[PDB]
RNA sequence: UUGCCGUUGCUAUGGC
């Protein structure tokens, strides 16, 4: 991405703590 | 089938070798015969070259020959021309052979392998146990190539060795 | 006393009830047996009134419904004894439901003004798993893998189902008590869709392993195996003869099977843009044929993967009328998901304008037999309803129904009331994703439930 | 189970009685005998057995018909 | 200029899903972005299928840069929902990889739409 | 037209 | 009318 942004981070992290809890 | 002009070429021995380890055929005769038919094609396609273009009979007749030969499947869809006709080889119609295709879709995981499924009877196209290696198959049969339903290995229970066997451990 | 003295009651009997109802008795009489002669007879569609209807949808506690199946007893005019199974089902309709969560469910709809009520129910599970690992010891009594499909006996003795455990399972209608478990014999002889032929014990099974089989009910056997797709086929549908019709999904071929005379016929679609744009001076090549409906022993329409819905002779190989688009055009993704520039204008390019845009498909086609009507379905959020005209050369949208909310995976249809003034109530298994497979992006405001329009003919 | 299918049935009054091609469809068996298929086509076309004739059957390469 | 450059249009995505839903039946397909990345690497890839529209697109971006260096030729594709179907898995796939195998039944129709592949690149 | 039928 | 969670009525549809 040329410039790149953060939104896409927010909800990827996001993913990951909706699996930390998960397990 | 008919011999060839030289059987005892060192090129031609060392070509019947390759083909029958490539394809697992039995002896040269199946290759002659493979090449006696590729023969006799190439003449007619030779024959009908030699007539004048727009030739009634050219037309007809080539039109014909290679519409077969595209539903035999050794000449493919966009080669439909008298050309590619006299440009074919014997290993086009050697893969339309039974055994290359189960060994090709994966039924076989080997010339040898495909041919003994083959004659065994574990093999079926369409409502047919085919157990004729040297059964050709056309574009249409080639996707219907499947286990029998009688087989085993088709959808019926374990071959006498299996039950042979498991009753053996039973007792 | 004697048996031939009781139909001679039955017969006087109706002949009065007749009587009372009323020229009009010698038609009605003919319509008795229009079943049997092969052309359309219920022409009611101007009649429907689609823009009153009471559409209802009822959610379930099962999650995907995969398929619905309905059940209407119909007095048989040549014994005079109702199709239902006992007499305290008389007159009482049945609707039987699938889903992915292994259960099969039995619903009564004969109050078109109440809602569909459970009766009772079946849950498989891995208790069910066959430990020989062997096709034909395959036998075991419940589900445990994904169940596709539903379809109850004409004479509501018995209703089965198949699915992912690769089985088919004959269901009794009273107490769902399983009965016989037939094994398919193949590893990829995975069931698709089911069709009774109407009237009768015979049952199509459409599998994955690329043939068709046909089946005996009463006797608990299998007849015939069918082949000829060059890939999984998906859908079937039977009528009250034998020549029951399949699609072949990627292989693109609505396929009329004649079983008296083991000959078979093709049909291909064979349409393509360029000359469809030429002749205009968004378009979508055909992707697959996933759904198959006869609305007459010598048509059949079918639903299509570019939202194609195609009317189909027995005469004519090609299609003879076809509607693009039906259910129109996928809504566009979002710019402001399609990529991370935080430029508006880049973000915008990578939607590459309208050449992204997909039609929506026909996850549902149903056809009332022998009526000039049928109703087909997908995730749009609406039930479409069409009329094909008298000369069965085209068909137009009578209209719409935007209850249901999901995925339509399966359409049926029940009637009631008297012969000249019926009430049709429709149908549709709803569900949120599609019944072969989890590819469907989570639509908005999808519900797993059964949807249920009740509409009613006037003028 | 097993199936039987008639077809190209034609009436013969002259003679008095009715020709057919009989299909048997036996999966899983090697044959119908020529007996029971007299009598099953006695109870289908509703005749007593003696009045039924069956030859000349053949069954297909592999079996099951 | 668009990122998923070039994409395939109605008729040649259509020998595509083709020849991908049958090589799923003759396990010489692999299947997803991961895999795509796996057989670049190894050299064992005819070429590479890419949906246009996937969530985000640049996901996969990266797959082009591996396999034009590799000079393997690779397209997009309209709608990953359609692969996944044609891939015959229950979930959508953006991007999948024809293995190389000169054995296979279907050499022709792996070699044919490679061919034109080319020519649109 | 002839008739069909099945057994055991 | 729902596995769970709401809204809207005295019934209809929104989230997982």
């Amino acid at each position: 991405s040329e410039e790149p942004s953060n939104v896409f981070g927010s909800v990827l992290k996001k993913q990951v703590e909706q699996r930390l809890e998960f397990y | 089938y008919s011999t060839p002009k030289r059987p005892y070429e060192s090129s031609r021995l060392d070509a019947e070798l390759k083909l029958a380890g490539e394809f697992g055929l039995k002896n040269k005769k199946e290759i002659y015969r493979i090449s006696f038919q590729l023969s006799k094609i190439r003449r007619a396609a030779r024959d009908l070259l030699t007539r004048d273009e727009k030739d009634p009979k050219r037309l007809f007749e080539g039109n014909a020959l290679i519409r077969r030969l595209v539903r035999v499947g050794v000449l493919s869809e966009d080669k439909k021309k008298l050309d590619y006709v006299l440009a074919l080889k014997v290993e086009d119609f050697l893969e339309r052979r039974l055994q290359t295709q189960v060994y090709k879709l994966g039924l076989a995981k080997s010339v040898h392998h495909a041919r003994v499924l083959i004659t065994q009877r574990h093999i079926a196209v369409g409502k047919q146990i085919v157990n004729i290696p040297s059964f050709m198959v056309r574009l249409d049969s080639e996707k219907h190539i499947d286990f029998a339903p009688t087989s085993p290995f088709g959808g019926a229970r374990p071959g006498r060795v299996a039950r042979r066997n498991a009753a053996r451990k039973a007792e | 006393e004697n048996p031939a003295d009781k139909r001679r009651r039955l017969a006087k009997q109706y002949l009065e009830n007749l009587k009372s109802e009323a020229d009009i008795i010698a038609s009605r009489l003919k319509e008795d047996v229009a079943e049997q002669q092969g052309r359309v007879f219920r022409y009611f569609g101007d009649k429907l009134l689609i823009s009153e209807a009471k559409q209802s949808f009822t959610r379930v506690g099962e999650n995907n419904l995969t398929c619905i199946s309905c059940f209407q007893p119909v007095l048989n005019k040549y014994t005079f004894e109702e199709s239902s199974n006992g007499d305290k089902n008389k007159g009482r309709l049945f609707a039987y439901t699938v889903s992915k969560d292994l259960q099969l469910t039995k619903y009564d709809i004969t109050d078109f003004s109440k809602r569909p009520k459970k009766l009772k129910y079946a849950k498989g599970g891995a208790k069910y798993i066959p430990t020989s690992k062997h096709e034909y010891e395959n036998t075991t009594e419940g589900h445990y893998d994904e169940i596709l499909t539903v379809a109850a006996s004409p004479d509501g003795k018995y209703v089965v189902t198949g699915g992912r455990d690769r089985k088919l399972i004959v269901w009794s209608t009273e107490s769902l008590s399983p009965v016989k478990v037939i094994p398919t014999k193949d590893r990829r002889g995975e069931v698709l869709s089911l069709a009774f032929r109407k009237n009768s014990d015979q049952l199509y099974a459409s599998c994955a392993d690329f043939k068709i089989r046909t089946y005996s009910i009463n006797q608990f056997s299998q007849l015939e195996i069918l082949y000829g797709h060059h890939d999984i086929v998906e859908d079937i549908s039977a009528l009250a003869m034998e020549r029951c019709v399949t699609v072949g999904a990627r292989d693109r071929t609505a396929m009329l099977w004649k079983i008296p005379d083991e000959t078979r016929l093709t049909f291909r679609g064979g349409d393509e843009p360029q000359k469809l744009l030429r002749r205009w001076m968004l378009f979508f090549c055909e992707g697959s044929i996933d759904v198959v409906s006869m609305v007459d022993d010598f048509h059949f329409i079918t639903g299509s993967d570019n939202g194609n819905i195609c009317l189909w002779s027995l005469a004519k190989k090609k299609p003879i009328f076809t509607e693009r688009i039906a259910h129109g055009i996928l809504p566009e993704p979002s710019f402001n998901d399609i990529s991370g520039e935080t430029d508006e204008e880049l973000r915008k390019r990578q939607l590459q304008g309208k050449k992204l845009l997909q039609p929506f498909w026909i996850t549902s086609l149903y056809a009332i037999p022998y009526s000039n009507v049928f109703i087909s379905g997908s995730w749009s959020g609406s039930l479409k309803v069409w009329k094909i005209s008298d000369n069965l050369r085209s068909f137009e949208l009578l209209g719409e129904l935007s209850g249901a909310k999901g995925v339509v995976t399966k359409i049926q249809v029940v009637e009631s009331g008297k012969h000249g003034k019926e009430k049709f109530r429709i149908l549709a298994s709803i569900a949120k994703e599609h019944r072969l497979g989890r590819w469907i992006a989570n639509v908005s405001g999808a519900r797993n439930g059964i949807y249920s329009a009740v509409i009613d003919q006037t003028g | 189970a097993v199936t039987i299918r008639t077809r190209k049935v034609i009436s013969n009054p002259l003679l008095a009685r009715k020709q057919f091609v009989v299909d048997v469809l036996h999966p899983n068996r090697a044959n119908v005998s020529k007996d029971e298929l007299r009598e099953k086509l006695a109870e289908v076309y509703k005749a007593e057995k003696d009045a039924v004739s069956v030859f000349g059957f053949r069954t297909q390469f592999g079996g099951g018909k | 200029n668009p990122k998923a450059f070039p994409l395939a249009d109605a008729a040649l995505t259509q020998q595509i899903l083709d020849v991908v839903q049958q090589a799923a039946n003759l396990r010489q397909l692999k299947k997803g972005a991961n895999e795509a990345t796996k057989t670049l690497n190894r050299g064992i890839s005819e070429f590479i299928i890419m949906a246009a529209d996937c969530e985000p697109i640049e996901i996969l971006l990266h797959l082009p840069l591996l396999c034009e260096d590799k000079n393997v030729p690779y397209v997009f594709v309209p709608s990953r929902v359609a692969l996944g179907r044609a891939c015959g898995v229950s979930r959508p796939v953006i991007a999948a990889s024809i293995t190389t195998n000169d054995a296979s039944a279907i050499k022709t129709q792996i070699y044919a739409v490679k061919d034109k592949i080319e020519t649109l690149l | 037209k002839g008739k069909n039928l099945s057994f055991k």
